This record gives structure tokens, C-alpha cells and sequence, in this order.
């Protein structure tokens, strides 16, 4: 999972 | 998670 | 994170890169920490008296965990070693430990408030994949993983005794444990504070509170009272957000106002300091507004039904807002005052260069009543230019033209009467006087200027390709100063400042409430009254009345009306557009104030049909929906005298000419053809004739009576693909257009030779035509223009262009009382003008006879000659879904023997009873609930009377006229049973695998039926059900139908 | 290039074999070349701007060699215009066109096709005058040309008088002279007739392709056969001057086997994969070649790890030098002269 | 069909 919450 | 076309 | 002691509310914003605080009511918000912060994720705080401290986590280019006093003063860094992705924070209040987490190094750790006693709870472990947030309880720590999508529990001191609390389908981000122990009480020093607006707790010993005030407010020397800051600031609108940044380049906070987030495609903004509102457009064709502190973010008004607006400019004296609609090639106005919105189109795209080609920017001068806009031009007469006009749209003028390729927004310096604009093709910003005399290049070597604004002695511009906002001296373009840099998606600019309407009053302010709807200032201190779209100004100069004379231009996306005078660019009707519009032709009803059109769709149903609407956009109702062919309605003609609406619906291989009496259900077919395909139909109540065009095999133009009985051909030679036709009633000529011949021609009603009005290469695709006075008006699909030219053949004057660059033109019609006369003398004493001529259903006049030929929608015309009754003859009857319908034996008779009977459920089979004149029919409800009913064919025509219910699905029914009992078959129950005509006694005749149909021969005592089960056969038995034998039991699979002929 | 004399967006071409001059119509570029009618020698030497002005939607250009006048159509104004090759006299010939697409001048008549009127018309070449329609109701009209007899005897130049003069390409110039040229990736020899590979040039790498440009700005030719086509997504490139190779690393987030390091000679031959196996989730993020020892250094970019590797050219030996997790080397340059490696890091702690 | 857009 990527960091950016979007 | 980097640059691509 | 809520502050339960000081009653405040803190949060971290990743997009804004700030830490913000407000009251727990969501009011008086301010940016608390905006310096030196890149990606703030975590947040925790300790409101107790001894601490008054907050913590946040930033995972920017230098990750760190920082602490500060809750008023943001004493900021220190407590953790900046062994961290890559600080994600989530939590506080252990009893022992004052701060727990934090890392999604890259995959650990959970805690420290004291100084970050000294650092320990590892969970580390060097695979239980953590991408943990996000955590919360504490008594000796337990809970956290959420965005990688494994589950919530976990572990011992908060050493990470033992782990277990999965919850599995979640989506990524679990937030988590909190709700309990009073998590929210310890304490004394509230802020409760005694006298601070206005915000009172924030602080760690300073003497008082432990500090007064603060929201964005755009000033801290007075009293240190407790704040005053609103009236200093100007720059509104930097960007592709998805609008920021208010200070004019001082040293202030890098971006908190002059609450940011306007959630923008779809921002281009430019506009403000009203009288009510502190900020205006911007939205893509669906709306204008939104919000106060500078975010109180009433709401929609305000709809801008245009046929495209989104791009430019924006506000008049702060007349309280009108002007906008540009490049999708509609128009400059429009909207009214702010009052609870009712009024909008108008000022300038449109005529053929002249003075018109509007493609408006980009707009700047208004409320005093002196002047309006300026920048035009990209078109592939037409309109060039790229800087143009000016009065704010009532009258005096169009071209100020500057030349090498203005890729023009940008235009800005007016009111104090100096100097226009400013940017040119992307040369990368320069130019300026010039409002009179168009002087022009010089001010700034050179720009990449892609987007916004520019003049305030005071400086000119601010934002470059979208350098990603920079720069301030330069407006007089010479020297002394460049950079305000922002590395900001992507830079868009237009505007400076918010207080501007008084009193110092710049005009006509619309000295005379308020003079005009009924809209006031527009003009040069010289005067004012010009105006009306909203669809209304014309009355001769008194103040009131408004609807347009009584306009042309109705039909396009595929929308139906639009224009005035007959070319000097008026106002929209003469409220446009019909939006979802579901794909319109072929239009027709008008001038007397009643209705405009009809036919929508078409090749794939989705319920889009085909004829619909009506008033020219002001009220009481849209459907007209014809049922029974539309596969090719849809292809032509609409309205008889304004008799109130009949003729239309042609095309099937795949057939086409019908059909009449509907308006405001009534009377509808009947006049003509059914297969070789001919009538497409566009017109009606002439004066000469009492019906004309239509045909463009299939053997194209022609046909003339016929109102009942389609005396068809004759007018033109059949030298005609291919006649798209449309029109008539001038005062002269009796038929005008038509040929796109396949590039020909516009006319012919008299009685026939003769065809006269060529206009032809040649310069008329590629005429699609629709109309006649008004001495001139014809027609639309051209290829040229995207609506033309006007002399009706007389042999004229060589070039056509004048009414409007240009209209996509998908289809038709044009005149909405005028002069084009639809109603007086009996002007209609040649046409019948059906009074009481529909006495006819009950339809009133068809004949060319020279004084008495009308009444028509019958259902049934036959009686001896009275004006009333309708049942056929009293032989005809067919069939069931169609939830109805029983009738049909004559004659293929050339299209009248219905009786009106369609509506039943409940689905009708499957039926049979007729002579003696009582009734039809016994069966119904199917649900999967298995069959039903049998009967309905009378007499004038009473009551609801069908049920005979049974709860019986199975019934596939057939037959009536014994001799023995007066009813035979029917039950499919779902595998029996054929009988009944008396009253119901009453019922008996079983036989068992059958799959019975469908039954036929009887009472005079020979035999009864036949069919079966299509495992073996399909036709069986015979006596009416009592005895001596059953199969008549045919070979070569049958699905013998659905049975019929017995006693005559042979 | 940045100068107005270069091509911005060329649409049409007209060639004058005798007198050796090209003519072309340009749409221009933003903040660069304007929309103009330009001319140059057929070898490309003397760029010139003939007509500039109200040309916005400029269409193809054409030349009447017998009268030596240029013709062009402007869609934004709906006109067909004339102009001398000197760039002096300019005038409007036809009015009220819709969207001219093609035009040709032959004999005493000018033929033009209008795509929006769907028509082909003939007018005199001195003025509109006698308009005649050849075809009508013709959709999708495009450019036009007149097939006619023109011979090498009625007009001659240097390249026709002297066959076999240049080994690869001959380009005539005004005055009857001829200029030799040598393909793409080759440079003209000092003798002026033979060809040699472009010994000195510079390499620029784009995501779609790798291209080579000469250091001397007057040479607009490609100094290297471009590396392009399907499967190309270039992040970095490095050169091997002695052996004549160009090394580049491809990238692809979705499709595998589009990741790795390739080599190619500047003339377009001997394409070969150098590194294919063991590429990280993010591709080779940097390449550096040691031209002394023959070592190739490159960076593997895994999702949470980053390796610095060596590969001996023409040899299967491949080694990992460094494995880091908090630091992420991205672009590597090698200096054999001082025997050092420098790499740039743009993650946390740049 | 004949025309739809
Ligand atoms: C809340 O706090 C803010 C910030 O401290 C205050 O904002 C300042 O308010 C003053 C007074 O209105 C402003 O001073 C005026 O500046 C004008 C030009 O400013 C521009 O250029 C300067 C640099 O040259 C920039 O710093 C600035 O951002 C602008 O870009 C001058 O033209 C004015 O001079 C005129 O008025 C004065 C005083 O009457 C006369 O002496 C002069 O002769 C002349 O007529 C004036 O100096 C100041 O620019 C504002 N700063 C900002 C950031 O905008 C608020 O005033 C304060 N609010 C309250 C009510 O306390
Ligand atoms: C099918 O059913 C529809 C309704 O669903 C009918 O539509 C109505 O048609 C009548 C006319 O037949 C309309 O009545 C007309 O309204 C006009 C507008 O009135 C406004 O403006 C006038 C001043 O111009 C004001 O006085 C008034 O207060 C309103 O503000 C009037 O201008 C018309 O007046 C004309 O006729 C009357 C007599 O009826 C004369 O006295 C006048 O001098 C003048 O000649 C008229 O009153 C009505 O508005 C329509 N209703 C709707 C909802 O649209 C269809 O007629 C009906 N039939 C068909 C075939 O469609
Ligand atoms: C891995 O393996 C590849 C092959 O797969 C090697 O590639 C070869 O490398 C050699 C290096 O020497 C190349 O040979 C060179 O070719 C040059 C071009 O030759 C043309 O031009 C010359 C005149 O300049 C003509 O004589 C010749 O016929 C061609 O028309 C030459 O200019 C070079 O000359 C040098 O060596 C010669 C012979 O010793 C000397 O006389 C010269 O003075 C000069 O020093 C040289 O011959 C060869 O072309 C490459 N082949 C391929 C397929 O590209 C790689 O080198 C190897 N990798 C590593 C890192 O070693
Ligand atoms: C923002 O962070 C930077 C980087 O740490 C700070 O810059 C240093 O601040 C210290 C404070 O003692 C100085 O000693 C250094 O000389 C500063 N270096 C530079 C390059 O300026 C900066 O102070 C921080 N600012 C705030 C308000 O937190
Ligand atoms: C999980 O909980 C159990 C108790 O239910 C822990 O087991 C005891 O832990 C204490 C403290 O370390 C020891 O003194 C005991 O000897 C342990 N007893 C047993 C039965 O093991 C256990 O430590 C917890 N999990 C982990 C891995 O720490
Ligand atoms: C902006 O928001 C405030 C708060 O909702 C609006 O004020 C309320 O208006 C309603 C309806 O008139 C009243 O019943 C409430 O008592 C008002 N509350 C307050 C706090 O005054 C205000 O109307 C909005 N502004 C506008 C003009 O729409
Ligand atoms: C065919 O008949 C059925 C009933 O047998 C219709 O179903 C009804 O449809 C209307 C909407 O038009 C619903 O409001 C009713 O509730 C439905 N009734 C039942 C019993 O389901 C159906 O619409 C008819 N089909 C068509 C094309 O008209
Ligand atoms: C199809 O129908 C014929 C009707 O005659 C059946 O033929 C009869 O079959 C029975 C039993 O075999 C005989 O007793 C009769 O004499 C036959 N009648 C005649 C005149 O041929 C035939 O059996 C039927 N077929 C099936 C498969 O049922
Ligand atoms: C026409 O419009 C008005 C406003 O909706 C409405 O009140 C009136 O009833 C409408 N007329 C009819 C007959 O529906
Ligand atoms: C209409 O049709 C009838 C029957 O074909 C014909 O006799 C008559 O002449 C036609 N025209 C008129 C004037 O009724
Ligand atoms: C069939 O007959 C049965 C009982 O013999 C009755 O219950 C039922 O209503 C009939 N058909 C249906 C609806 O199942
Ligand atoms: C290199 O290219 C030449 C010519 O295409 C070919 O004959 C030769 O085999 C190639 N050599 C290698 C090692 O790729
Ligand atoms: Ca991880
Ligand atoms: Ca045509
Ligand atoms: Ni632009
Ligand atoms: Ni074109």
C-alpha cells in the first residue's frame, strides 16, 4: 500500500 | 511508485 | 484531535501542508503551524495544566516528530533519528509517554515528552506491514494496518499477547478508544480568559492560555481583542483549489482566507466585498459562492443550459455579474439582487467581426458603463482581438488586433483606464489604452502566462509553465519579485480589496428598482433596462413581456430561439437542453404558446417521442410516447386551426402518417406505406392541404388532403434527398432544400415548373427552411450557420448570417402570429375553428367544401355524420400485454373497431360471446396466478368482471355458444377443465401434459385441443371428455394454434 | 531550435529543382517560431522568412515555377493568397472560402479543393474571375496535384549534371552548385564527398526515444539513428566512445521484460540486451559505464531496498556492491580518472 | 437508424 491516503 | 510514461 | 479542556479542535491537512485549529463548533478557524512543515500526518495533544503540549508527525524529506505549546509557540523537535515514515501518534496520559509508529521501518515505539527514554514495543517483526494509526487503553495498544486490512491488539509495553480484533474489507485508517480514562479532566485556565474569538491553551507558566484570532484578523495590542484585517490580498485560483495569499512576498503562509477546496476545473475567481463573498463557476453550468471564512458555501444560480462558463467579472455598483460561455459563443449577465435570478445574453456570434468569436477573459468598468473582453477569434469573420462594448451590449468595437494568437485573460486598470493582457504565442504581456491608440510590450520571455491583475503600482502575473507568481512594476515591467514558486496548476489571479460602490456610482445605482428585472449601465451616467432570457422589453421601458415573434432554430443538442431583428442577440426563448435531448424537428403553437419537438434515440427507449414546452420553460409534458417506430418520429406538423398534430413515425420497412388531437387521447393512422417514406410533413389549414417530402427510393414531394386520401406528386424530377420543406401562406409556394443537389427551390401548390431560388457550391447542406415576409431563413449543417436571404428566385445578394458556429443544425421555424393566422377570413372560412366543427373525434376540412369530413379515432361514423359508435360489424380482436385490442379485416382500413380495453395482469387468450356481446379472456399474474374474466363490448364498457382467481396459468379458452359453458386449459396444472358462463359448476375434461389451445364443435358433439409436452399431438374428444383419440400425432413439436372452419 | 528561422510546425513543401530553393508553410510554435512562409536552400543552409502576418490556420503551400510566385491558403480568413519568392509582393486572390485544404497551379488555371464546401473548383491563376466547378458533393476532400510531363532536360542542376559525385546523398544549392550529404548518423568527410560516422555528438534521452544532436548548432541533422519504436521507455543513457555503443535502461511498471539495460551502435546496428534478469520492482534507475576497466554500474530500485551493482561488459560476472534501505541512490556517475563513484539521493535525507 | 449524435 502506498503512503498517500488518496 | 516512481515516474513512468 | 479535539481539545476537551479548551474546547478547541485541531487537525492536520496534507494537501494544505498546515496544522489548523478552531473552536469545537467549527468556527473562527486559523492556521496554527504553517512553517517548515511538509506532510503532517499524526497529531496528539495533552490539555492538562502541567503540559499544555501538542505533538505532530511529518514524513517530508526530513522525517521528524515535533512538539509545541498548544498555541504553537514553543516548537521543538523530539524525534528525528531512526524514522522514515512517521505514521500515527498517541499519548499515554498517566505516565506521560508519547507512542508513535513507522510504516517503512515497521515498528511501534514510545518516548517521554522530551523524546529521551525511547523503547521498542514491536520491532523487527512481521506483524506490521503498513500500520497507519493507533490508540491506547489500560496496558493495551490497538492499531490499524493498511497493508493487511485488519485491526490489531497487543500489549503496549512489550508487544506480547497479540490478536486480531477486526478484519475489514477496506483499508482501516482511523481508530480511537472511547472512554473517560482516555480523556482525563483538569482545570480550564481558558475558561477565565477574556479573549475574543479563539482562546488557546499554552505551556507558559503565568497564565497557560493565549488569545488568538482567525485567518484575516489582526491581533490588537490589548492581546485579547482582535479586529478584522481589511488589508488587500491576492486570490490565487488553481486547478483544484483557490488560495488567498498575502501581497507581502515575505509571508509564505497562504492563510489570508479559508481555502476554497473542492474545485473541479478552476480558471478564475471573482469577489464581492460588500458581503465578503467569493464567486467561481462549476462545470455543470453553475456558479458557486462562499464567504471568506467558509460560512455559506452554496450554489448560487445556473449559468447556461448549453455549456460551461469560462470567464468571470462582477459589477459592484449595479450588482450584476458578467460571464463568458465559449461553448455557446456568448457573453452573458446575471443578477445578484433579490431572491429571483435573472440572466440574459448580451453578445452572440453573428457573421460580423464585431461579434463574439470565442471569449476568454472579461473585465468590466462599472463607471462609464464599458465592458472589455478578449476574443480568440474563429475560422470565420471574427479575428483574434481585444474588443469593447457597453454593458448593455450595444456599441461593439474592436480595439486591438494583430499578432494575438493564443490570447489570455484581459485586465483593466480602472484608475488609469489601461487594458492589460497576455499573449502566449509570443510569451509577452502587453498593455494599451481603452480607446485602442497605444500599445507596447511590458514583460518579455514568459512561458505560458495565465493570470494577471493590476493593483496599486504593481502588476501580478502567474506563469503556468514556470510555476511562479511574480510581482512587477506596472509602469515599465521592471523590478521583478517572486511571491510563490514551484506551485503546479497555476491559474488566473485577482486581488481581493475593499471597493466602495459610492465612489464609483452609475445609472443603475442612482435609480435603483427602476427596471423590473435587470439594469445595465451605459456611458454618460445613464442606465438601460433589460429583461431576462425569453422576455422582450415593453415600450414603456420598464416592464417585461414574453417574446411574441421569434424564430425557433432546432439542433441535435438543444432547441433555441432567436429574435427576427439581427441587432438583438438576446435569447428569445429559454433553451431546451440537458439530459435526454436529441431532437430532429420542431414545430410551434403560437396561439397557445407551446413549442413541440420530436426526440430520437437509436438505442435507448423512452427517449423517442414528441414533447411540448412553453417558450419560457414551464409545463414540459410528453405528447406522444407509445408506439414509436424503430426509426423514431421523423417529422412534426401542427394544425393550429383544428388542433391536430400530424407526425410521421418510421419503422424499419414501413412508415405511417398519424394524427393526434391535442389535449386528448384520440390518435389514429391515416396512411401506411412501404415503398414511399414520408419524412418531413407540413400542414396548411388555409388551402387545406398536407405536404411532405420523401427522400428514399424515388424521391418526391407529395400533396394530399388532411385525411391523406388524394395523394398527388408535385415534384418528382431533379430531386434527391429533400431534407425539409416550408410554405409561405400569403403566396402559396412550397420551398424545399436539397443537400444532395445543393439546391433551394420553390413551386406553387397547384403544380407547374420548379423555380430555382438558390443553388451552387456555396450551399453544401441545407437541412431546414422557413419563410417569413420577403425573406427565407434556412440552416446549413456543413457551414454551421443560420442564413437569411430574399425569397424571390434570381436574386444575387449574398445571404446575411444570423448566427454562426452552431453545431448540428437541423431545422428552423417561425414563431409568430402572422405565420399562424386564426381569423376565419384569413383562413378562408376554415371549418373546425368553432367547436371542432361538431365532430366528436377528428375534424378534417376539404379544399373547397363548406362542411368538414369528420374522422373517427375508434369505431365507425354514424348516420348523424358527426358521432362515433362501435363498428357493428365483423373484426378481429387480439390481446397485447395488459390490454385487449381490435383490428379490421381490411388491410386498407386503419380505424380501430373499438377503443383499447385495459385489463389487469397480462392477457393471454380470449374468445367472444355473441349473445351478451362480451369477450371472455384469460389473464396471467405472478408466476402461477392465472385468472379468467369477461368484459362487455356495449357502451357501458365497465371494468372486466372476474370469473375465477387463484387458478393456474391458462393458455387457451373457448366458448360453447350452444351449451353456454366455457372450456379452458390450465398449463401449470396439466388439466383441461370446463365451467358455466356464470362460473358456477366446474368439471375436469381430461389430463394433458401441456395443453395450449381448445376448439369446439358443439353441433357435432366433438371438442379438439392441442398438446406440446414430451410428445406433441392434437387430440379429439366429446364435450363430456369421453372417447379421447389423437387426430394428428406425428411431425408435431409445438402445435400452438388451432382453428376450426365450419364453412368448409 | 529557439530561433524564428527554424521549423515550428511545417505543413506543406514546395521544391524548385533549378535555382535550388525549398519553400514551406509553418504554423509556428508558442514563444518560438511564428506562423510564417519560409524558404531555404535544398541542403538547408540559408533559412529565410518570406511572409508573416495574419496567417493563423495556414494550409499547404505551392509554387508556380514558370511565374516564380508562391500560393497558399489561410483557413482562418478563408482566402487564397499569392506572393513572390522574393517575399515582397503579397495579395489576396480568392475570397469567401470555407476550409481550403489543397491547391495546385498548372498552366493558366489554379485548382483548389474546399473540404467544407465539398467542392473542387478551377479559377485563373491571376485572379478568381472564371470560377468553374470540376467536382461537387465530394466528402473528405484533401490536397491536390497535377500529374504532367516534366523532364530532366528542361531544367538541370548540379546533382543532375554530376551523377556519382556524392556517395550517399546529393542536394542542389542556388547557382548550379551541389552539396553532398551523408544520411543520418554519418558526417561528411573533409574531402566533401565521402561519409564517416559522427565522431563527436551529444546524446539526449526522452521517455519515447533516444536521440543524438551535434554540438555545432548550425547542424540540424540527426547525429545518431534514433532509438525508438514499440517497447521503449527510456530513463537514462550512457555512452561508450571507444567501442562505439550507447547504453540505456528501459522502464515499465506493468509489463515485464520491458525492464533492463540495452546497447546499440550509433548507426543502429548490433542491438543487444545487457541486463535482463533480477530487475527490481522499479526498474534500473541509473546507469554509469567505466570506460577504463570495462565495468558497468547500475542501480536496482526495489520497493523497500536499493542495490548498486556492477557488470563486466561481454562477460556474465555480475556483483552487488551495496544494499541500502533508508538511503536510495538513483543516478550514478563514475570517474575512472580519480577512481570515485558519485550518486544522487532524492528520498528522505537527500 | 439514420441520424443520432
Ligand atoms: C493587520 O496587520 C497587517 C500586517 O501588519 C496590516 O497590513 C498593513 O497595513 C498598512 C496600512 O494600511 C499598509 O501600509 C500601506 O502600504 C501601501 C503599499 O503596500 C504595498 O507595498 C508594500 C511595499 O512597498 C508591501 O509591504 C505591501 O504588502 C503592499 O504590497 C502604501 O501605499 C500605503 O501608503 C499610503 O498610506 C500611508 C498611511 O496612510 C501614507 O503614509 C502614504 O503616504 C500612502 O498614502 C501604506 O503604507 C501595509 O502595506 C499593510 N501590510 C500588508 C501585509 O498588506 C494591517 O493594516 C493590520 N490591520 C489593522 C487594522 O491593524
Ligand atoms: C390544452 O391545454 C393547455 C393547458 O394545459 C392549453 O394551454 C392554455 O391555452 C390558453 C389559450 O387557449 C392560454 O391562455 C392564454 O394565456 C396568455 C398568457 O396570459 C398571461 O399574460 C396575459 C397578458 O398577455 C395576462 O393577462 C395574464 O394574466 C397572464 O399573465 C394570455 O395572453 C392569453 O390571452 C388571450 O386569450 C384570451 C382568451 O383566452 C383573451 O381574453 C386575450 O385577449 C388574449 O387574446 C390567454 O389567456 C393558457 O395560458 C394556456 N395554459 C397553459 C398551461 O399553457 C391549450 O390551449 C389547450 N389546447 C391545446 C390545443 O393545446
Ligand atoms: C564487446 O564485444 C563487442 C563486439 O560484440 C566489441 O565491439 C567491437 O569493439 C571494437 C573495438 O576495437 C570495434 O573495433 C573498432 O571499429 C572501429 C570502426 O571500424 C570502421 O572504421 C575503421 C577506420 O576507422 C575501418 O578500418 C573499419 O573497417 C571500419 O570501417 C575502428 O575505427 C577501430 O579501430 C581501432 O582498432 C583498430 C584495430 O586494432 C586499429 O587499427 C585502429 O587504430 C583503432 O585503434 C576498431 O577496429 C568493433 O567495431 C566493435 N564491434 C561491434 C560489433 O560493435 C566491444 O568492444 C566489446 N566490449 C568491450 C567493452 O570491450
Ligand atoms: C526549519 O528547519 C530548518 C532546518 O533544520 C532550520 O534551519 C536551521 O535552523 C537552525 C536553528 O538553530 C540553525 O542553527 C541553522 O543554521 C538553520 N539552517 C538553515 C539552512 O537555515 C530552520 O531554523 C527551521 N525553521 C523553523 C521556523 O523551524
Ligand atoms: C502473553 O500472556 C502470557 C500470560 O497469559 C504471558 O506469559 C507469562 O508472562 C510473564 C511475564 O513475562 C512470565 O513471568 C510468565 O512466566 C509467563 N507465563 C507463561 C504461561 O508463559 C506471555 O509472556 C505473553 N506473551 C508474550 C510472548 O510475552
Ligand atoms: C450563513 O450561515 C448562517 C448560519 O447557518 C446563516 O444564519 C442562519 O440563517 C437562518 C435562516 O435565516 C436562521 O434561522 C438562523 O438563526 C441563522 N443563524 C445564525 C447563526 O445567524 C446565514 O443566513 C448564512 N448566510 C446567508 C445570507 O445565507
Ligand atoms: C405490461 O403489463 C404489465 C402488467 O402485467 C405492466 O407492469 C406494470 O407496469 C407499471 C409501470 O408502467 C407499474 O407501475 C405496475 O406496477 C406494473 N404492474 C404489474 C402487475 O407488474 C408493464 O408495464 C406492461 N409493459 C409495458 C411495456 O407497458
Ligand atoms: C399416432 O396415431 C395413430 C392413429 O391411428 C396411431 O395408430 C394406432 O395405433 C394403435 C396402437 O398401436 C393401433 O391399435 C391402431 O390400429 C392404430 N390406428 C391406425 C388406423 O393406424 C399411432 O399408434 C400413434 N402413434 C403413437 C406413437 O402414439
Ligand atoms: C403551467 O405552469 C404553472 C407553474 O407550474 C402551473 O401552476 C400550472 O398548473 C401549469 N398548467 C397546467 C395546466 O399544468
Ligand atoms: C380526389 O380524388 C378523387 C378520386 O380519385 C378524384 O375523383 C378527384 O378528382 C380528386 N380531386 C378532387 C378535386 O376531389
Ligand atoms: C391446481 O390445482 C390445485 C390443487 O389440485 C390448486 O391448489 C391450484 O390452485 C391449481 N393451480 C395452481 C395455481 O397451482
Ligand atoms: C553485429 O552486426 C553485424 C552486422 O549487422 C553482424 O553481422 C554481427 O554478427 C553482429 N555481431 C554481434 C556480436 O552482435
Ligand atoms: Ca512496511
Ligand atoms: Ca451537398
Ligand atoms: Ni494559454
Ligand atoms: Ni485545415
Amino acid at each position: 500500500x502506498x503512503l498517500x491516503x488518496x | 511508485x516512481e515516474e513512468x510514461x | 484531535a479535539v481539545d476537551w479542556i479548551g474546547r478547541n479542535l485541531y487537525w492536520t491537512d496534507y494537501a494544505l501542508e498546515t496544522i489548523e485549529v478552531s473552536k469545537i463548533d467549527g468556527s473562527h478557524r486559523t492556521v496554527l503551524i504553517s512553517k517548515n512543515v511538509t506532510k503532517p500526518r499524526g497529531l496528539a495533544l495533552d490539555p492538562r495544566m502541567g503540559d499544555n503540549v501538542m505533538f505532530w508527525s511529518d514524513w517530508g524529506h526530513h522525517p521528524r516528530i515535533e512538539r509545541a505549546s498548544m498555541d504553537g509557540t514553543m516548537r521543538t523537535v523530539i524525534v528525528q533519528e531512526k524514522i522514515y515514515w512517521p505514521c500515527g501518534l498517541s499519548i499515554d496520559y498517566p505516565n506521560r509517554l508519547i507512542y508513535f509508529m513507522d510504516a517503512y521501518l515497521d515498528y511501534i515505539e514510545f518516548c517521554d515528552y522530551d523524546g529521551h527514554n525511547r523503547r521498542q514495543v514491536i520491532a523487527s517483526d512481521l506483524v506490521l506491514h503498513h500500520p497507519h494509526a493507533l490508540t491506547l487503553f489500560e496496558d493495551f495498544v490497538y492499531w490499524t494496518d493498511r497493508g493487511t486490512r485488519q485491526v490489531m491488539q497487543a500489549n503496549k509495553w512489550h508487544g506480547g499477547n497479540q490478536s486480531v480484533v477486526m478484519y475489514s474489507v477496506h483499508q482501516p485508517l482511523g481508530i480511537t478508544a472511547i472512554h473517560p480514562s482516555r480523556q482525563p479532566p483538569s482545570r480550564n485556565p481558558c475558561a477565565s480568559a477574556s479573549c475574543s474569538h479563539l482562546c488557546l491553551l499554552s505551556a507558559q507558566a503565568p497564565r497557560h492560555y493565549s488569545c488568538a484570532c482567525p485567518s484575516g484578523w489582526n491581533l490588537s495590542d490589548d492581546s485579547v481583542n482582535c479586529v478584522r484585517g481589511d488589508q488587500p490580498f491576492l486570490m490565487s485560483v488553481r486547478d483544484n483549489i483557490i488560495f488567498g495569499i498575502s501581497l507581502d512576498p515575505e509571508v509564505k503562509s497562504n492563510d489570508a482566507m479559508v481555502p476554497i477546496s473542492g474545485i473541479q476545473h478552476g480558471y478564475d475567481v471573482e469577489f464581492d466585498d460588500s458581503e465578503q463573498f467569493i464567486y467561481w463557476v462549476e462545470n455543470p453550468g453553475e456558479i458557486h459562492r462562499v464567504k471568506t471564512d467558509g460560512s455559506n458555501r452554496t450554489v448560487f444560480a445556473p449559468l447556461s443550459l448549453l455549456g460551461s462558463s469560462l470567464g468571470l467579472a462582477l459589477d459592484w455598483v449595479s450588482r450584476n455579474i458578467y460571464y463568458t460561455t465559449p461553448a455557446s459563443r456568448s457573453i452573458e449577465v446575471l443578477t445578484l439582487k433579490g431572491d429571483t435570478r435573472y440572466g440574459k445574453t448580451l453578445i452572440a456570434n453573428d457573421g460580423t467581426p464585431l461579434g463574439v468569436g470565442f471569449p476568454v477573459g472579461i473585465a468590466v468598468d462599472p463607471a462609464r458603463g464599458k465592458l472589455y473582453w478578449s476574443d480568440h477569434g474563429t475560422d470565420s469573420g471574427v479575428p483574434a482581438k481585444i474588443a469593447s462594448a457597453n454593458m448593455d451590449g450595444t456599441s461593439l468595437k474592436i480595439l486591438f488586433t494583430g499578432n494575438l494568437q493564443h490570447l489570455e485573460v484581459v485586465t483593466l486598470d480602472i484608475q488609469e483606464q489601461k487594458l492589460y493582457w497576455a499573449v502566449t504565442s509570443r510569451g509577452v504581456i502587453e498593455r494599451g489604452n481603452v480607446d485602442g491608440t497605444e500599445r507596447m510590450i511590458l514583460v518579455h520571455h514568459l512561458a505560458h502566462p495565465w493570470g494577471l491583475v493590476v493593483y496599486g503600482s504593481f502588476l501580478y502575473y502567474s506563469d503556468e509553465q514556470y510555476e511562479v507568481i511574480e510581482r512587477v512594476d506596472k509602469s515599465s515591467g521592471n523590478n521583478k519579485v517572486v511571491l510563490r514558486d514551484n506551485v503546479p496548476y497555476l491559474r488566473g489571479l485577482r486581488v481581493y480589496h475593499r471597493r466602495n460602490a459610492a465612489d464609483s456610482s452609475n445609472g443603475c445605482s442612482n435609480n435603483p428598482n427602476a427596471c423590473q428585472q435587470i439594469c445595465l449601465p451605459v456611458p454618460g451616467g445613464m442606465f438601460s433596462c433589460a429583461c431576462a432570457s425569453g422576455f422582450k422589453l415593453s415600450p414603456d421601458g420598464r416592464s417585461c413581456s414574453p417574446y411574441n415573434s421569434f424564430m425557433v432554430v432546432s439542433m441535435l443538442p438543444a432547441v433555441r430561439g432567436f429574435s427576427l431583428e439581427l441587432s438583438d442577440h438576446s435569447e428569445a426563448m429559454v433553451p431546451v437542453a440537458g439530459q435526454g435531448r436529441n431532437v430532429l424537428h420542431a414545430d410551434v403553437d403560437v396561439a397557445n404558446g407551446f413549442i413541440y419537438w420530436c426526440d430520437f434515440s437509436s438505442s435507448v427507449r423512452s427517449s423517442n417521442g414528441i414533447r411540448r414546452i412553453k417558450p419560457d420553460g414551464s409545463n414540459f409534458t410528453n405528447v406522444v410516447t407509445y408506439g414509436i417506430g424503430a426509426n423514431g418520429i421523423r417529422g412534426v406538423a401542427l394544425d393550429w386551426a383544428a388542433g391536430n398534430l400530424y407526425f410521421t413515425n418510421a419503422f424499419v420497412y414501413e412508415t405511417l402518417i398519424e394524427v393526434l388531437r391535442i389535449n386528448t387521447t384520440y390518435r389514429r393512422v391515416l396512411l401506411k406505406v412501404s415503398v414511399d417514406m414520408p419524412r418531413h410533413i407540413i400542414v396548411d389549414p388555409k388551402h387545406r392541404y398536407l405536404f411532405w417530402a420523401d427522400y428514399g427510393q424515388k424521391p418526391k414531394i407529395e400533396r394530399s388532403f388532411l385525411d391523406c386520401t388524394n395523394r398527388t406528386v408535385l415534384v418528382s424530377e431533379g430531386i434527391v434527398t429533400p431534407r425539409g420543406l416550408a410554405m409561405d401562406h400569403d403566396t402559396g409556394y412550397i420551398y424545399w432544400v436539397d443537400d444532395s443537389l445543393d439546391l433551394i427551390a420553390r413551386i406553387h401548390l397547384d403544380g407547374g415548373e420548379s423555380q430555382v431560388v438558390r443553388y451552387g457550391s456555396r450551399y453544401p447542406t441545407p437541412y431546414g427552411i422557413t419563410v417569413f415576409g420577403e425573406s427565407i431563413i434556412w440552416v446549413d449543417r456543413n457551414l454551421k450557420k443560420v442564413f437569411q436571404a430574399s425569397k424571390q428566385p434570381g436574386n444575387t445578394d449574398p445571404p446575411v448570417v444570423i448566427r454562426d458556429k452552431i453545431n448540428l443544425l437541423r431545422d428552423v421555424t417561425i414563431f409568430d402570429e402572422h405565420a399562424q393566422p386564426l381569423s376565419p377570413a384569413e383562413l378562408n372560412n376554415n371549418p373546425c375553428l368553432q367547436s371542432n366543427g361538431g365532430c366528436s373525434h377528428f375534424c378534417f376540412a376539404l379544399p373547397e367544401l363548406p362542411t368538414p369530413r369528420c374522422g373517427c379515432a375508434f369505431g365507425t361514423l354514424g348516420n348523424d355524420g358527426k358521432s362515433c359508435a362501435t363498428s357493428q360489424e365483423d373484426f378481429l380482436i387480439y390481446s397485447l400485454n395488459n390490454s385487449l385490442r381490435s383490428l379490421h379485416f381490411d388491410p386498407r382500413d386503419h380505424s380501430l373497431p373499438f377503443q383499447v380495453i385495459s385489463v389487469a395482469g397480462t392477457a393471454i387468450a380470449l374468445d367472444y360471446d355473441r349473445r351478451n356481446n362480451r369477450i371472455f379472456f384469460t389473464q396471467k399474474l405472478n408466476s402461477l396466478r392465472g385468472q379468467i374474466s369477461y368484459v362487455s363490448l356495449y357502451s357501458g364498457s365497465s371494468s372486466p368482471t372476474v370469473l375465477l382467481s387463484n387458478i393456474g396459468v391458462t393458455d387457451g379458452i373457448a366458448f360453447d355458444w350452444i351449451n353456454r359453458r366455457i372450456y379452458y386449459s390450465d398449463f401449470s396444472n396439466q388439466t383441461i377443465n370446463s365451467m358455466a358462463e356464470d362460473g358456477s359448476n366446474r368439471a375436469v375434461i381430461a389430463r394433458v401434459s401441456k395443453p395450449r389451445a381448445i376448439v369446439l364443435d358443439p353441433c357435432r358433439g366433438y371438442m379438439y385441443w392441442t398438446d406440446w409436452g414430451t410428445n406433441a399431438k392434437i387430440e379429439r374428444a366429446t364435450l363430456g371428455g369421453n372417447f379421447r383419440v389423437p387426430i394428428v400425432n406425428t411431425s408435431l413439436v409445438w402445435p400452438n394454434g388451432l382453428a376450426l372452419d365450419l364453412e368448409t
